[PDB]
RNA sequence: GUGGGAGAGGGUGGUGGAAUUCCCGGAGUAGCGGUGAAAUGCGCAGAUACCGGGAGGAACGCCGAUGGCGAAGGCAGCCACCUGGUCCACCCGUGACGCUGAGGCGCGAAAGCGUGGGGAGCAAACCGGAUUAGAUACCCGGGUAGUCCACGCCCUAAACGAUGCGCGCUAGGUCUCUGGGUCUCCUGGGGGCCGAAGCUAACGCGUUAAGCGCGCCGCCUGGGGAGUACGGCCGCAAGGC
């Protein structure tokens, strides 16, 4: 993109929710462009935060993106040989992006062996503000911080 | 920029050789004891030229400062 | 232990490290900080940030003292000074006023190699 | 000659404040310093940072310039004395007394040399730390000669405007320093830039000529060997011509 600035690519509401977060999150679940055994799984677990939660999967899913979602981040920037780890601020767009990504990947490292499971198990103990996801986002807002040092070079 | 005003229009008429004239004079430093330059003092290559020995002059006899601290930052 | 009140917060900045020292109303120290009295060994004692945490160490360790007010007096020119000076305005210490008096020749010693080649 | 003028022009004495270092006192404590990172190093025998006093050497911030002075080298904190050059006005005095200048004599930055003194900071050599393939370097910590004064010597240089000195002649514009005048400008000396004619291989130069001319000196004659060898003169030497 040296051009223009990238357009923040539009999508389609979910169709069961009317959601466009859902849909993103369904995108993620997706591999091999197989977005029916994708949109399924995601349902599933919602139905499944259901025998196991009196609350509403999508209640659950708003609020486990949003403790996944990390509001510092370290990036590399050369000064003398030495790359140094710059702490910045994180916007919502990759903010966004970084959790979804990583909802489904800590879900995928789950034990549980059904697809839906892991993910609904995940969106869960994300709610909940445990799980390997929030875990990401926690050690990465350490990373910032563990190099306020360098803040100043923030650009 | 020195869009402020000129030390020679801000005042009256002075005898530039005046060493002991510390009010007129502590009027050509700075905030900082400094001699005030041209673009500020308003005066000419031969005024601005005498201003200097004369400043000096009083700085010796302890009427004017050779430095100053800079209040604020 | 012997509540000073107000004082004076020297700052000296510099391209390698800040160091602030407080002192009592007439320049004796109460207490001092630095960038390496801090956790910081080298290249980041100048950094702006070790600048903060040793102005607020400085400030901290001279509360103890029961000081509540100082004038600052900033020395140096050197990354992380205004850092010190921000840090001393949150510190909790009042600071009554700022005064840059960094040293400068009238054209004394033969600067090092390092410094040589100004006009 | 008379009357005026600007100047870091030179020599001698004195003197001021800022900073560094060291020492003394106070207060204070765990590092400081340094770097791309670091380390050598310094600090609990108390460093760094901070306040007070003292000692000493060297340099002279702002003013400061497009500035000024000098034949060049070069010259600026302030005061005094001693001394050089120079510009303008008046048109007063002498009456071609002029220009140039082989050799001569004098001056001549830095480094270097001799004797003595001085020595704060800086720093060839050197002692170390780091970098690197190595690092007889660049960076970092130290450090002697020296850098400072006196007296004597050396005489070199990109000692440059890479442009010898003097005189007369050939559009102007604009900025500037210093003087005189009837002073929104005229006239004189100096510093810059642009540009008439013209010059130039070109770049450029252009009333501060590299233009148009006269006078005198110096110097060049393809590159390397070579600023060497030899000889001579000079120097304590290094070396110089
Ligand atoms: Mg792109
Ligand atoms: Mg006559
Ligand atoms: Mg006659
Ligand atoms: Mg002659
Ligand atoms: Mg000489
Ligand atoms: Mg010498
Ligand atoms: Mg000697
Ligand atoms: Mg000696
Ligand atoms: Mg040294
Ligand atoms: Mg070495
Ligand atoms: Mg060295
Ligand atoms: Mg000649
Ligand atoms: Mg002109
Ligand atoms: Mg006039
Ligand atoms: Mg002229
Ligand atoms: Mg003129
Ligand atoms: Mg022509
Ligand atoms: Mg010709
Ligand atoms: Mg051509
Ligand atoms: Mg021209
Ligand atoms: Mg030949
Ligand atoms: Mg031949
Ligand atoms: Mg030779
Ligand atoms: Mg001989």
């Amino acid at each position: 993109a040296r051009r223009r600035r990238a357009e923040v690519r539009q999508l389609q509401p979910d169709l069961v929710y009317g959601d466009v977060l859902v849909t993103a999150f369904i995108n993620k679940i997706m591999r091999d462009g197989k977005k029916n055994l994708a949109a399924r799984i995601f349902y599933d677990a919602c139905k499944i935060i259901q025998e196991k939660t009196g609350q509403e999967p999508l209640k659950v899913f708003k609020q486990a993106v949003e403790n996944v979602k990390p509001r510092m981040e370290v990036r590399s920037r050369r000064v003398g040989g030495a790359n140094y780890q710059v702490p910045m601020e994180v916007s919502p767009r990759r903010q966004q992006s970084l959790a979804l990504r990583w909802l489904v990947q800590a879900a995928n490292q789950r034990p549980e062996r059904r697809a839906a499971v892991r993910i609904a198990h995940e969106l869960m103990d994300a709610a909940e503000g445990k799980g390997g996801a929030v875990k990401k986002k926690e050690d990465v807002e350490r990373m910032a911080e563990a190099n306020r040092a360098y803040a100043h070079y923030r650009w | 920029p020195s869009r402020k005003a000129k030390v020679k229009a801000t005042l009256g008429e002075f005898d530039l050789r005046d060493y002991r004239n510390v009010e007129v004079l502590k009027r050509f430093l700075s905030e900082t004891g400094k001699i005030l330059p041209r673009r500020r003092t308003g005066l000419s290559g031969k005024e601005q030229r005498i201003l200097a020995k004369t400043i000096k002059r009083a700085r010796i006899l302890g009427l004017l400062p050779f430095t100053e601290k800079l209040v604020r930052k | 232990k012997r509540q000073v009140a107000s004082g004076r917060a020297y700052i000296h900045a510099s391209y390698n490290n800040t160091i602030v020292t407080i002192t009592d109303p007439d320049g004796n120290p109460i207490t001092w900080s630095s960038g390496g009295v801090i956790g910081y060994k080298g290249s980041r004692k100048g950094t702006p940030y070790a600048a903060q945490l040793a102005a607020l160490d400085a400030a901290k360790k001279a509360m103890a003292y029961g000081m509540q007010s100082v004038d600052v007096i900033v020395r140096g020119t050197g990354a992380g000074r205004e850092q010190a000076i921000r840090a001393l305005q949150a510190s909790g210490l009042q600071v009554k006023s700022i005064v840059d008096d960094t040293p400068v020749p009238h054209n004394g010693c033969r600067p090092k190699k390092k410094f040589r080649k100004a006009s």
